[PDB]
């Protein structure tokens, strides 16, 4: 499962593009489930700043798509059982990420409008660094104590000659 | 600020070159480009090639790394002006 | 005693992870449709669910309702994929 | 086409110089009328401080 | 192609106008600041030098 997010002007205001493609998208065949997306106008400045944040975005991006699979290997690393329901412990706002991407929503009070882009891009880098701050730290304990209880197992395993 | 860089080189490398330009400063850079009144020798081989100037417009030091990037990518010769 | 407290605070890590993955995909969008048309701003952002059988004519249909604005595309595109847990 | 564009890079940059001088020209008459409405201030504590000086006496 | 040219040339237009609108935005923001400051030190000094006379 996979979505795009796509952005084109309006002729003389942003509906007009959207009825042209939702409808050629959706009458030939049906080629994407299509609809409008979630983004709020946000605090533009000079180009050296918008070009700035072209490449601190994309750097971010491999960042913030590094955590969130972390997280999700992770749960497959404490889930040794119950396996199948990974993707029922995954979610988003309490749904699965085929409904939360479909329905998705801005965060106005983790994320406030009125701020610069390069504000709004510092506060996700630092909320998603101490998400890797905790995760090194519960990794360092779960990682050592499923370590200790596997050697334990190891010495209790087999015959007369190793349990 | 706004500022510009101009430079030269063989003709044939503009359109990929230009293109290259609008693909890194994502859609956004605006330049002229114009075909030397003749063909001008290759300074180490000594062959006579259908060089043009090109000149290219921005706002600022992150745009002019930008194109200075692409320009040594196709090593085109840039000059102060 | 670990793995009760790890699957909720991966529960919500992978929300908030999540959450915070579409922030800069929309930040993303937004600078790239700021650079690509300037300023005076009328743009839509619009969602899609590609159709597996479809996806390279709706690539094709995509660049049709969009070629004469200018991998690379003429407009706006990036990509979410759902198969972060393997 | 060209003759446009090298018009329109000639008045951008005057009309950001004209932009960033009016705010400027702003800046420095704010700056003025700070210190003379701390002065108009400064003059009025003067006069409380002496009449209290002759109440003192 | 003249007209994509003349897309960059609006574009171009419409991105000099907010980084100018930006710069002056910044140097009237530093010149409301400033003048809080000047009026408060210079009337807080004098006061407390009168008032220490006094």
């Amino acid at each position: 499962t996979e979505f795009w997010l796509i952005s084109a002007p309006g002729e003389k205001t942003c509906q007009q593009t959207w009825e042209k493609l939702h409808a050629a998208t959706t009458k030939n065949n049906n080629l994407a489930v299509s609809s409008k997306f979630n983004i709020p106008d946000l605090k533009v400045g000079t180009l050296d700043v918008l070009v700035g944040l072209s490449d601190e975005l994309a750097k971010l991006d491999a960042f913030v798509e590094g955590v969130v699979k972390k997280v999700a290997q992770y749960m497959a690393d404490v889930l040794e059982d119950s396996k199948d329901k990974v993707q029922e412990n995954l979610l988003a706002s309490g749904v699965d990420l085929v409904t939360y991407i479909t329905r998705f929503q801005w965060d106005m009070a983790k994320y406030p409008i009125k701020q610069s882009l390069k504000n709004i891009s510092e506060i996700i880098a630092k909320g998603v660094t101490q998400i890797d701050n905790d995760l090194k730290s519960r990794a360092s304990a779960y990682n050592n104590l499923k370590g200790n209880l596997q050697n334990l197992e190891r010495k209790n395993a087999g015959s007369l000659l190793t349990r | 600020r706004l500022g510009f860089v101009a430079g030269v080189i063989n003709r044939e490398r503009i359109p990929t070159f230009e293109r290259m330009l609008w693909r890194v400063c994502r859609g956004n850079v605006f330049l002229r480009q114009a075909e030397i009144e003749n063909p001008l020798e290759d300074p180490v081989t000594g062959d006579y090639v259908h060089k043009s100037v090109f000149i290219i417009f921005f706002q600022g030091d992150q745009l002019k790394n930008r194109v200075k990037k692409i320009c040594e990518g196709f090593r085109a010769s840039l000059y102060p002006c | 005693k670990q793995f009760g407290p790890l699957v909720r605070w991966l529960k919500v890590n992978f929300s908030e992870a999540f959450i915070a993955w579409i922030h800069i995909k929309a930040l993303r969008v937004f600078v790239e449709s700021v650079l690509r048309y300037g300023l005076p701003v009328n743009f839509q952002a619009m969602l899609l669910q590609p159709n597996k059988k479809s996806v390279k004519k709706l690539r094709e249909v995509l660049h049709e309702l969009y070629k004469h604005l200018d991998e690379y595309y003429p407009y706006v595109y990036y990509k979410i994929d759902c198969n972060l847990l393997e | 086409s060209q003759s446009q564009g090298i018009q329109q890079l000639l008045q951008a940059e005057k009309r950001a110089a004209e932009k960033v001088s009016e705010a400027r020209k702003r800046k420095n008459r704010r700056l003025k009328q700070a210190k003379e409405e701390a002065q108009a201030e400064i003059e009025q504590y003067r006069l409380q401080r002496e009449k209290e000086f002759k109440a003192k006496e | 192609s003249d007209a994509d040219v003349q897309k960059q040339i609006k574009h171009m237009m419409a991105f000099i106008e907010q980084e100018a609108n930006e710069k002056a935005e910044e140097i009237d923001a530093k010149a409301e600041e400033e003048f809080n400051i000047e009026k408060g030190r210079l009337v807080q000094t004098q006061r407390l030098k009168i008032m220490e006379y006094y």
